[PDB]
């Protein structure tokens, strides 16, 4: 469940192999993510305060 | 429905669809489900004639005013 | 909270949506349904100023959403 | 009805074919409605065109998993 | 009042169409029946690809499936 | 009617091809509401019938009903 | 029977080799059969004049 | 639901894991779900270039269309009764 | 070749006894007790007719096998076994709800031999979710 990942530093890479580090304020039975915080983990290149993934964009979520 | 095509029945719309592909045509009817039937239908993808055309609100990826 | 229920409270703001193309497309929310297909008012795209146009849930990459969401919106 | 015809093969040499020019050949033993495949004593070869000539990956796994989308064809070899 | 796109292609059966996929690959022949997924019976298909290229000449009833549909042509 | 077909295809060699092009040329088994085929003695080929045959297959071949693209007939 | 159809038949977490404490546990207790506990599928698969009327 | 009540059935095992876009990570799963969506503990590495950049995360969340494969052991679960598993549900 | 043949005639009419009596298990776990590195392959069929008996429609044939199970468990530590011990106790600790008390003594006085030869570290259920379970057993 991703219960345990809110209010928590995360990182998440994309299927097209972008990678982000972020806060995780959301999320539903289609894994669509609320996202706060972001920065890229490569880049670091802060993208905004606020945005929306959408579910099937995830390739993969991690703690941190 | 989220989209009262009413207001663009019989108007000129532009539609993308998936694969990349873009339609333009003026509404003739539609559904719940978005199936659309355009009449005088061309496609650029660069320019290929149709005419009156069935549209899948299935793979439909977008609409808007033309 | 719930992003459904976010795109729910959040009616008539400006945000910038990513598709599956690759083009930005800048515009004003107007309604949000389960499937989360949006439409937008005062539309204006890059790879184009439209004053409404639909939006597929599924073809969305990621939504950037205004800083003051959570405020206007809770 | 085809999983039905797909009981005949279960705990026998089955050639499986993938998306992404993915091989693998191995024992059936699952699948399911949406073809869920597990495998025991299988191989994988992993067809990989690269600097314009045609070369291959061998991956040797014993016991190992496969995703529904990705099954493309399945028979015996 | 709105015509239903299951009337046009009601209207088009046992009529030439020009059925384009999603892909490049587009089938043209004459319609036979369908259903509410709108899996397509087409009699005496003839397949295509655009940018245009002949692969096979289909003597029979085919069934071609509703998820790689895209647009259907009436003539 | 599309069931109709498919009753009437039962035990017929056909000409099948998925979203990747091969064409398999064989009896028809059995299919379901997925359009999900499973063959006997199918052969490959690359697009149409008269390219190179890559591989033999002669006992039961199954497809995958979202992979399948048309289904012929010969 | 024999020591033969006894070993040859073993168990549920002897034949398994064990190390799935669900296997086991989950097949014991409450268990028939191991492993065994859609909508648009069933409705796939059940799948004019009608829609004019 | 099948292989659902397999990876349900399978907790606090170490597999290997290969993705679509070609991240191979070996973990112990902990958390299931309907859609098979994996959470794996103890982050180790397969390969030197497969393996993506993550320096300190021990636990990960897979998205279950995400995965190729799933690697495991003939030790770790007899093949047998899942298959006479597969034949009693269909 | 006769010892083969002594476990051998143990297990068949351990398994086809019609009578119930209270000495099978108790010879038979002294044969064990006598014998024991030498048990492991038949070690492991053995044990395949305790939990084949271990599930069984009648409580003379159940706790007549756990006591058995008692009797032959400080034996499977001498081959290793002790994953094999984990799956016993997790059978065990499942049926341990049983509404039998007659059985339910025996079984648990198998967990009191499992958990007494093997480490509890590596116990499966593990002993912290056990005794919760043991506290309305008392009753």
């Amino acid at each position: 469940t991703l219960k345990d990942y809110l209010n928590k530093r995360v990182v998440i890479i994309k299927v097209d192999g972008e990678c982000l580090i972020a806060s995780l304020n959301g999320f539903d039975k289609n894994t669509n993510l609320f996202i706060t915080n972001v920065f890229n983990r490569i880049s670091k290149e802060f993208i905004c305060k606020a945005q929306l993934l959408r579910g099937s964009e995830i390739a993969l979520v991690g703690l941190i | 429905a989220i989209l009262d095509l009413a207001k663009y029945k019989d108007s000129k719309i532009r539609v993308k669809l998936m694969g990349g592909k873009l339609v333009i045509g003026v509404l003739k009817g539609y559904d719940q489900l978005m199936n659309l039937v355009l009449d005088d239908t061309v496609e650029y993808m660069n320019a290929r004639k149709l005419g009156l055309t069935v549209i899948r609100g299935t793979i439909l990826v977008s609409l808007s005013s033309a | 909270m719930l992003p459904l229920y976010l795109l729910t409270n959040a009616k008539g703001q400006q945000m910038q949506i990513e598709l599956k193309n690759g083009e930005i497309i800048q515009g004003i929310l107007t309604n949000v349904d389960n499937w989360m297909n949006l439409t937008l008012s005062n539309v204006t795209e890059y790879s184009v100023k439209l004053n409404e146009i639909y939006i597929r849930g599924t073809f969305i990459k990621f939504i950037k959403l205004q800083d003051n969401i959570i405020d206007k919106v809770k | 009805t085809p999983l039905d015809l797909l009981k005949l093969n279960l705990d026998e040499r089955v050639y499986i074919k993938l998306r992404g020019a993915r091989t693998l050949v191995g024992t059936l033993q699952a699948f399911d409605s949406h073809c869920n495949i597990v495998l025991s004593d299988a191989v994988e070869t992993i067809y990989q065109l690269n600097n314009e000539e045609l070369s291959e990956s061998e991956r040797r796994c014993e016991m190992v998993f496969i995703r529904g989308d990705t099954v493309t064809l399945i028979s015996t070899p | 009042p709105e015509i239903l796109p299951l009337e046009v292609i009601d209207k088009t059966i046992n009529q030439k169409v020009l059925i384009v996929l999603q892909s490049n690959r587009e089938f043209e022949g004459t319609l036979v029946g369908f259903d509410d997924f709108v899996n397509v019976i087409l009699e005496d298909a003839v397949e295509w690809l655009i940018d245009n290229e002949k692969v096979m000449q289909h003597h029979g009833r085919m069934l071609l499936s509703g998820n790689n549909i895209a647009i259907l042509v009436p003539g | 009617v599309t069931t109709e077909f498919l009753s009437d295809i039962i035990g017929k060699t056909v000409n099948v091809k998925l979203a990747s092009g091969l064409l398999y040329s064989g009896r028809l088994e059995s299919i379901d509401g997925f359009m999900n085929v499973a063959l006997s003695s199918a052969t490959e080929h690359y697009e149409s019938n008269n390219n190179k045959l890559l591989n033999k297959f002669n006992s039961d071949v199954f497809l995958r009903g979202t992979q399948v693209m048309y289904i012929s007939e010969q | 029977e024999k020591f033969q159809g006894h070993g040859l038949k073993t168990e549920l977490h002897s034949a398994l080799k064990s190390s799935n404490l669900n296997l086991i546990r989950r097949t014991y207790q409450t268990g028939e059969n191991p492993y065994l506990s859609n909508r648009r599928y069933e409705r796939g698969l059940k799948f004019k004049r009608i829609a004019q009327e | 639901m099948l292989f659902f009540s397999f990876f349900k059935t399978l907790v606090d095992q170490e597999v290997v894991v290969e993705l679509k876009n070609d991240i191979e990570i070996k973990g112990t799963l902990q958390s299931v779900d309907q859609f098979l969506n994996l959470k794996l503990d103890n982050i180790s590495c397969t390969d030197e270039k497969k393996y993506p950049h993550l320096g300190s995360v021990r636990n990960i969340f897979i998205r279950g269309s995400t995965v190729r494969y799933v690697y495991l052991n003939k030790n770790m679960v007899d093949t047998n009764l899942l298959q006479d598993a597969t034949r009693r549900e269909v | 070749r006769l010892e083969t043949r002594l476990i051998d005639a143990l297990l068949i009419a351990f398994q086809e006894q019609t009578n119930s009596d209270s000495i099978i298990f108790k010879g038979f776990g002294a044969v064990t007790v006598s014998l024991d590195i030498r048990m492991k392959p038949f070690l492991a069929p053995i044990v395949s007719t305790i939990l084949n008996h271990l599930k069984h429609k009648t409580p003379l044939v159940r706790q007549h096998a756990a006591d058995l199970c008692a009797i032959l468990i400080p034996v499977i530590k001498n081959c290793h076994e002790f994953e094999m011990l984990n799956k016993l106790n997790i059978i065990l600790y499942e049926s341990l709800g049983e509404v039998y008390p007659e059985v339910l003594g025996s079984i648990i006085n198998a967990m009191y031999c499992i958990t007494s030869v093997m480490d509890l570290d590596k116990l499966q259920p593990p002993i912290n979710q056990i005794l919760p379970t043991l506290t309305p057993i008392l009753r």
